[PDB]
């Protein structure tokens, strides 16, 4: 059982195997988020709008992670040479818009369509950014 | 068979793969338009695979000359007959789909044609010897 | 006899030849969907030649931005009045209609504008040598 484990251990920490779970994470949460923008929506988020939230809340985790451990030990340094990447910078716009539209979208009318609208906004980049995965 | 012909056959089977890698970018593009401009004009729709067709459908035909201009932005929340209420953000569907048609029209059409052009001499060289490698087999 | 429109006229009558080989293509591709859209879209014919025109007719305009957005997909089967019932297959017609127009307007005017871009200074030069000799004709 331990070179079945240890077999195991090697495939899943392996780049190619990590970039591949990475790219069908990002296109089943794509297309979860073209469901939840043709689709209608009630009072409160379906099941399919809960995880893409969850997966917009736990990308920004990561990318504040990402922030933390760099180089440089002063903070507004390590805020610096992560901002000098243009898809960062897209990356954290798109999250605060995100985040943006989910609180106007959480409460009545007429915020709701316009987080419905910052929605499509968002989905439009998300789109765009695929090409990070054909890179 | 055709000296000209042939030649000319087997260099479209050429660039057929710089066309594909050429529609997987517009189906990017595409798709996001499609699924923007459905989205913002339509918010309260059941599950449907109309959906899917409608998120195709205008943003094709809009590459070849048809840009459906009776739909761009139709007059509305007016007496003229009181048109129909103006959904929210639907000033945003011109503004990108004039970022998509630039894009798509100016940007990846002219893409292919230079790498199209900038391949022509090598595929023409090979497709020319090939050609006359198989008179051959034929 | 102009230095500059005299060699620009053999230039074009040498791209001719390479305009007729693009026609020749354009043909069998226009055809075949020509073909299949009047054989889908109206399955109970008599023998008439208004079916050779309308082989030819719209998918020859479709070359040159004109797509007839009415009859991409009309509504059929369904109360608008209820339509006529759809004719069986009618959805290959726009399927079939997306790969003819991606294909001709895409593929083959870029290919064309490359041989025509390639052969461009050889043409040229013979051209200008051309119009030197016939100056004494002249
Ligand atoms: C790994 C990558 C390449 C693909 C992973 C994504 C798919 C497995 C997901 C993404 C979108 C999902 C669909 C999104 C929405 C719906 C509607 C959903 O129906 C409802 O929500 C209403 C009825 C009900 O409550 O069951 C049923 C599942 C389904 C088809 C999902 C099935 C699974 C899909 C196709
Ligand atoms: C990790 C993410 C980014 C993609 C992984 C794909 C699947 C694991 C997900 C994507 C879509 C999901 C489905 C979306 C919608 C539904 C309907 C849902 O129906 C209900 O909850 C009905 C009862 C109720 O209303 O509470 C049951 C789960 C299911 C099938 C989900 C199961 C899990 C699916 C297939
Ligand atoms: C009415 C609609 C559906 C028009 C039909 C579109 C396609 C089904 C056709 C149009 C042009 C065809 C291509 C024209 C030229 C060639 C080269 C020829 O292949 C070769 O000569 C082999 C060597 C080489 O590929 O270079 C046959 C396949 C291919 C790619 C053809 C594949 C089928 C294509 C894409
Ligand atoms: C990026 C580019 C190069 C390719 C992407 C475009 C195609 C994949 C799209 C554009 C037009 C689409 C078609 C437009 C309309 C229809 C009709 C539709 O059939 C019906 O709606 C049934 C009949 C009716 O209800 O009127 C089936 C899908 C289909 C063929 C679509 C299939 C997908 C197509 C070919
Ligand atoms: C990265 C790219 C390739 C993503 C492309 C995503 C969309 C083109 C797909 C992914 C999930 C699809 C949806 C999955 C489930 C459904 C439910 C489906 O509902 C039914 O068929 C009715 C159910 C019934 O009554 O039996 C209608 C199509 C729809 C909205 C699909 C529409 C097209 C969607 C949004
Ligand atoms: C990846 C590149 C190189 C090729 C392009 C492939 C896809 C973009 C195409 C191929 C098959 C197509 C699908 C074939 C059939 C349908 C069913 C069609 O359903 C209807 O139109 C339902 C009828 C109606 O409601 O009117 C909607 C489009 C869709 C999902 C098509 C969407 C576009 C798809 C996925
Ligand atoms: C009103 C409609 C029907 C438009 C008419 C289209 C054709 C009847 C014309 C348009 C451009 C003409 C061409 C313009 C230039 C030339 C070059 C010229 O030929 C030469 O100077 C001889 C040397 C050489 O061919 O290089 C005259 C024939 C040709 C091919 C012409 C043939 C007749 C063409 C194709
Ligand atoms: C592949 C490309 C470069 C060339 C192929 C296209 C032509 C050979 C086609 C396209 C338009 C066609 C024309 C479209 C309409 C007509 C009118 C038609 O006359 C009538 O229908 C009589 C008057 C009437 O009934 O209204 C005679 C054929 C003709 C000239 C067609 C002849 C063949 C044409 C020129
Ligand atoms: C490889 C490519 C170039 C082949 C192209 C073939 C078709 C475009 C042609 C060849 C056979 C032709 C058909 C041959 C016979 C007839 C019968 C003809 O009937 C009449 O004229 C009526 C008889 C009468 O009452 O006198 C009408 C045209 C039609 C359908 C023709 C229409 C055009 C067709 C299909
Ligand atoms: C090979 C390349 C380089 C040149 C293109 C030649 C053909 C594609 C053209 C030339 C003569 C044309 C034909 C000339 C006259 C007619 C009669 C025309 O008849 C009608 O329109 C009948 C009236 C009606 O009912 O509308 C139908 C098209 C047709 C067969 C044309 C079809 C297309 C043809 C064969």
């Amino acid at each position: 059982l331990i070179p079945l484990g240890r077999k195991i251990y090697e495939f899943y920490n392996a780049p190619i195997v990590k970039f591949w779970f990475y790219t069908l994470a990002y296109i089943g949460y794509l297309m979860l988020f073209n469901y939840i923008v043709l689709v209608k929506m009630e009072r409160w988020p379906s099941t399919q709008e809960w995880i893409v939230i969850s997966y917009i809340f736990t990308l920004g985790i990561e990318k504040m992670r990402e922030i933390l451990m760099s180089e440089p030990g002063k903070l507004l340094q390590k805020v610096k040479v992560w901002l000098q990447e243009y898809w960062n910078v897209t990356d954290l716009i798109a999250i605060l818009l995100f985040s943006v539209g989910m609180i106007l979208r959480l409460q009545d009318q007429p915020f709701r369509s316009d987080g419905r609208v910052i929605y499509c906004v968002n989905i439009i980049y998300w789109y765009i950014r695929l090409l990070d995965i054909f890179g | 068979v055709n000296k000209y012909l042939g030649p000319y056959v087997m260099m479209i089977g050429k660039m057929m793969i710089d066309m594909m890698y050429f529609v997987i970018i517009m189906l990017v593009v595409l798709m996001s338009f499609g699924v923007a401009r459905q989205a913002i004009l339509f918010p309260n729709e059941e599950p449907s695979w109309k959906l899917a067709k409608n998120i195709f459908y205008m943003p094709y035909w809009m590459i070849y000359g048809e840009v459906f201009a009776d739909q761009i932005d139709p007059p509305c929340g007016q007496n003229e007959i009181q048109l129909p209420p103006c959904k929210t953000g639907a000033w945003i569907v011109p503004a990108i789909m004039a970022c998509y048609l630039l894009v798509a029209n100016i940007l990846l059409v002219n893409l292919l044609i230079a790498v199209f052009n900038n391949t022509f001499f090598e595929v023409k060289s090979i497709s020319n010897q090939v050609w006359k490698f198989q008179r051959y087999q034929l």
